[PDB]
DNA sequence: CGGTGCCGAGGCCGCTCAATTGGTCGTAGACAGCTCTAGCACCGCTTAAACGCACGTACGCGCTGTCCCCCGCGTTTTAACCGCCAAGGGGATTACTCCCTAGTCTCCAGGCACGTGTCA
DNA sequence: TGACACGTGCCTGGAGACTAGGGAGTAATCCCCTTGGCGGTTAAAACGCGGGGGACAGCGCGTACGTGCGTTTAAGCGGTGCTAGAGCTGTCTACGACCAATTGAGCGGCCTCGGCACCG
């Protein structure tokens, strides 16, 4: 009820879980837009859209788990973008 | 007869040295090197297959799905070591805090 | 298709960063990961998309996706390789 | 095919006869039992031609397999596969 | 290997300077690990493709997969000069 | 030799050799290592162009592995090409 | 530039961690030298990540937690 | 060789993170980096071993070493 | 915790294709011998680097107040989605061949090493 | 004083011309799967409002760290010598590629059945 109790309750429920988090139209859309402009008139086979999700939804949770340990680091428990972006730049993805 | 059963070995021998010969990772390749390989796979295997039966029993469940192997390879840190790099599909992540 | 990376809602950022571990996510942080999933969906797609113009194909098939991934050092198994 | 789905069915009634894989489980675990033979066949092809040999024999997949399973693990699958070897080579 | 090959590129490119020992055990190392990382790209897409042949459209897909659009671009029409320069000598004979 | 008919100093020649003696496929086509050359000299006229630069800029002359070290961390394509590099005394 | 682990103090370290691997061993000049080379570069990177992370803890001393922090984040651990 | 890890000296690594751009050295800094150094060394070295073990040589040369570095994700220039 | 339904995993037979088996051989590598690089151990001097305190202060850390900005929750909109269908574009197969790359005989000429003059 | 440019000489791999065969280029052909559309329905996202908690900044303490100086030390230097063993050659034989004949192990089709999900 308070803020709080329900944040680590969605934690529990959706860390045990492993259905997908990223809606798969709008996900579907998104890469056929970033797609169109290296070729032009592709098609997608439905497997590659979803390994594709399932690359992206796992990358995303690696580095949120990441950017998490940043902001407790720094005596913190909301991540910001600075937290984010320092996460990605250790990583040296940048 | 064959060679899985003259090691000893459940896995192919003789499937693994094809694959070795077709990926062309040298010109030629010894027969000591398939077997080698097949026994390594075989024990490796083995004991992934160990900890995710492990990890379904205890889960209360008798069919393993790729979140139980997740959970057996990151539960484990040799196997975490040797597959850190990798997404198992619809794996998932371990509980923690 | 116009724009389409709002169609990754901030309840899924949401929930994608509560599965991550987070317990309070400031509001600046949807932008800054949809950037990050759009940089990281490009650096995808452009070698999932050379491997089928190397094939001389048309349609993106998941053995190209996952190759892809594989050239980035981020192995994804459940779909064949 | 070129799958290992029956092996691996065999070798977890083997280990753990209660239980059944998925087919998903099977397609996931083929693909890690095929990564991982590409990993050690490089890393021995790698080593073959460090020293001008063309060939990769057991030497090079033994020596491929500790330099790329590092600890207790890596000591098992060694004594494992020379305890294959000497099994091969005990039908003569 | 490649000693004099640099010096050659040197030559006319920032004239009056020279290669030092160090610096050329760099560069063709350095060298040496571009070509073998373009090699296994080629190789690899190759064997994808299910081909057992390395051509020139291996090689122009494998330099697009390792130097992205911004040089990528440049050495792959840097390239393409090569090959139709070289299909234009050997036209004639 | 086929450096002459190529607009090439790197030479085509002693990469072909080198591709087939590193057994990255069954064969080598005609055009790959002469694509591959002319990459590479590309590759290496610039990075020669950025180590004479950065030692003038020292006013130095010479290539120590120092330039080469600035030259490929200077520019963020090389940087992102080699960036697990170190250059040995650089 | 100049190499800043003295030459000596590192050989004997590698000669003892090589000799607990396989005893009676030799090390080629070239061998030490790349290695202590390597090592500077990864302890400096390193340095270069600890720094950042201490940077962004509103902190400019670098503490063991900035270490270890670097370190999860890089992966090895 | 007993206690050799003390060879890794307190001012080296203190020039070490000066070199990496820091400019303040907390006391613990020093244990940890030493630490980490003997885990680093122990990793290139034991891939080393091995490479001379496979080509049964007794001296471990400096392709051995620049093959474990590349292997391990770090190449090396200018030794071969 | 119990009752009901769904379907993917399991087991038996057909079979076929990939794994076995046997013989050849010509080369890659095992093995012996030998020379000479250079790795190791030691001698002493010197000096640059480390080492040990004293210390004054930069700074990490705890405390406290705020104000604002995420969280929870209720409601409305809205777009996912699931079911179904039409259409055809391109994945996937297959037969002919023809042109390209493996392989082999020269042949030398660019490449490498060396002596010498000259400048960094 | 060491290294680069210009003769000088040696040298072995690139190259020209040819042969041979097979990799895959190319043209049809089939039909699987992808795209586009319709439509209810309904779970989820968007929006707004109240409120609590926590991010941030200021302030004070006390502690531990960089700097400086005197003392210790062992690294680096340069020989000096001893000899492991790296590398090379010579050679010879064991073996893995190759091919022809054989066969049984695992894959697919089809019938059974209990685990998983849903609700009460």
């Amino acid at each position: 009820y308070r803020p709080g109790t329900v944040a680590l309750r969605e934690i529990r429920r959706y860390q045990k879980s492993t259905e997908l988090l990223i809606r798969k139209l709008p996900f579907q859309r998104l890469v056929r837009e970033i797609a169109q402009d290296f070729k032009t008139d592709l098609r997608f086979q439905s497997s590659a859209v979803m390994a594709l999700q399932e690359a992206c939804e796992a990358y995303l949770v690696g580095l949120f788990e990441d950017t998490n340990l940043c902001a407790i680091h720094a005596k913190r428990v909301t991540i910001m973008p600075k937290d984010i972006q320092l996460a990605r730049r250790i990583r040296g993805e940048r | 007869k064959t060679r899985s059963s003259r090691a000893g070995l459940q896995f192919p021998v003789g499937r693994v040295h094809r694959l070795l010969r077709k990926g062309n990772y040298s010109e030629r390749v010894g027969a000591g090197a398939p077997v080698y390989l097949a026994a390594v796979l075989e024990y490796l295997t083995a004991e992934i297959l160990e900890l995710a039966g492990n990890a379904a029993r205890d889960n209360k469940k008798t069919r393993i799905i790729p979140r139980h192997l997740q959970l057996a390879i990151r539960n484990d840190e040799e196997l975490n070591k040797l597959l850190g790099r990798v997404t198992i599909a619809q794996g998932g992540v371990l509980p923690n805090i | 298709l116009r724009d389409n990376i709002q169609g990754i809602t901030k309840p899924a950022i949401r929930r994608l960063a509560r599965r991550g571990g987070v317990k309070r996510i400031s509001g600046l942080i949807y932008e800054e990961t949809r950037g990050v999933l759009k940089v990281f969906l490009e650096n995808v797609i452009r070698d999932a998309v050379t491997y089928t113009e190397h094939a001389k194909r048309k349609t993106v098939t998941a053995m190209d996706v996952v190759y892809a991934l594989k050239r980035q050092g981020r192995t994804l198994y459940g779909f064949g390789g | 095919g070129d799958s290992f789905a029956t092996y691996f069915r065999r070798v977890l009634k083997q280990v753990h006869q209660g239980l059944s894989l998925s087919r998903e489980a099977v397609s996931v675990m083929d693909s890690l039992v095929h990564d991982i033979l590409d990993r050690i066949a490089t890393e021995a092809g790698r080593l073959a031609r460090s020293t001008k040999r063309q060939t990769i024999t057991a030497w090079e997949t033994r020596m491929a397999v500790r330099l790329l399973l590092p600890g207790q693990m890596g000591k098992l699958a060694e004594s494992e596969g020379t305890k294959a070897v000497l099994r091969t080579s005990l039908y003569a």
